[PDB]
């Protein structure tokens, strides 16, 4: 089969400008399980994201959380971006400081 | 960690 | 009340550059206590929960001999599948299994678990009486003839009644403190005016653990299921878990509606509406 990466980016706890927190992209119900995943911040790739072990659900698509430092502004843009072989090109998820 | 051969 | 062991293997026939062969996690419940894998043939395992500091190097020398004969193991399968399954050599294949067992608040066993899946769709399932077994097509029926001629699902019992509970049971004690308790939701309404002049109510549940539960929206009389917008459930990253539920509403109308939540941690289902 294959199937299509479904994408969340959220903040780990609410958020409050000018205070430290932890941006998510948790990346679910896709296979086969090979998948790109990059955070951005103001346009510029984020070298420290740390990346949990890949696993799967009881319909065998798998599932994966990646996370960074972060602390929210009212200025500063962050995004998620995915590409995997069910897509024809990479998909780009931005954080929405309500969602 | 177990595993079955299938075939 | 009930606990689970279990274990999600992948095995990979053609991986990229660099990408496990075999990879297996472990969890109990919700939290994760391992990974393995075995990449260019060199097994590796790596704790992911603090009570596996307390595991003797008795318990990870035995896991790197498991790991290396279950990912020779599942590559001679992953050969065997592509010929009974008529498919050409260049591409990669996909092999997933599942292993549990279940106990009860007196850790009593109750059941235990062993389904596989090939390229993503079910292959063959162990049944309830952990004897007979389910197949889905005559390739799965070859195998499911070869294993209860062979009697095999006995050894699986074994494995259940033998090391799958003595690791259930040993985790449980040593990571009492995080395994053995319910965080429930902290629940809150939030508002959000729409530039069309309707608004968004979106009921957020944060910080419960285990992961399963149930929000609803209800408007006086009339049921919301086709209008709300839900989230899956998503870790925190913390050990807890998170989730929400929308639906847009008409200005000035904000207190015809509820929202519910539902979780093991709670004493009753939870009733929240927007607070002004
Ligand atoms: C593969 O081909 C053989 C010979 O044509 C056939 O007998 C067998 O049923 C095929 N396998 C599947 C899964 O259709
Ligand atoms: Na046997």
């Amino acid at each position: 089969i294959q199937k299509t990466p479904q994408i969340q980016v959220y903040s780990r706890h609410p958020p409050e400008n000018g205070k430290p927190n932890i941006l998510n992209c948790y990346v679910t119900q896709f296979h086969p399980p090979h998948i790109e995943i990059q955070m951005l911040k103001n346009g510029k790739k984020i070298p420290k994201v740390e990346m949990s072990d890949m696993s799967f659900s009881k319909d065998w698509s798998f599932y994966i959380l990646a996370h960074t430092e972060f602390t929210p502004t009212e200025t500063d843009t962050y995004a998620c971006r995915v590409k995997h072989d069910s897509m024809a090109e990479p998909k780009t998820v931005y954080w929405d400081r309500d969602m | 960690m177990f595993f079955i051969n299938a075939l | 009340g009930s606990h689970s062991l279990r274990y999600f293997h992948t095995a990979v026939s053609r991986p990229g550059r660099g990408e496990p062969q075999y990879i297996s996690v472990g969890y109990v419940d919700d939290v994760q206590f391992q990974r393995c894998d075995s990449i260019e043939e060199i097994p590796r395992m790596e704790p992911r929960a603090p009570w596996m500091e307390k595991e003797r190097p008795e318990y990870w020398k035995e896991l790197k001999l498991k790991v290396k004969n279950i990912a020779q193991s599942a590559r001679a399968n992953l050969r065997t599948l592509l010929r009974y399954y008529n498919q050409s050599e260049g591409g990669s294949h996909i092999l997933q299994w599942m292993v549990s067992c279940e106990v009860g608040p007196d850790m009593r066993l109750l059941g235990a678990h062993y389904q596989a899946a090939y390229d993503g769709s079910d292959y063959i399932t162990l049944n309830e009486d952990l004897s007979s077994w389910t197949a889905v097509d005559m390739v799965s029926q070859i195998t499911k003839s070869r294993l209860e001629s062979a009697g095999t699902a006995e050894y699986f019992r074994a494995y259940v009644e033998g090391e799958c509970l003595e690791l259930l049971h040993r985790f449980l004690r040593n990571g009492k403190e995080i395994l053995q308790r319910a965080d429930p939701p902290k629940a809150h309404v939030a508002h959000h005016p729409r530039p069309k002049g309707d608004v968004t109510l979106r009921c957020w549940a944060l910080g419960f653990y285990p992961a399963d539960i149930t929000l609803t929206w209800q408007k006086d009389e009339e049921d919301l299921t086709q209008d709300m917008e839900l989230v899956e459930t998503r870790p925190s990253g913390d050990g807890t878990f998170q989730k929400w539920a929308a639906v847009v509403v008409p200005s000035g109308e904000e207190q015809r509606y509820t929202c519910y939540v539902h979780h093991e941690g709670l004493t009753e289902p939870l009733a929240l509406k927007w607070r002004s």
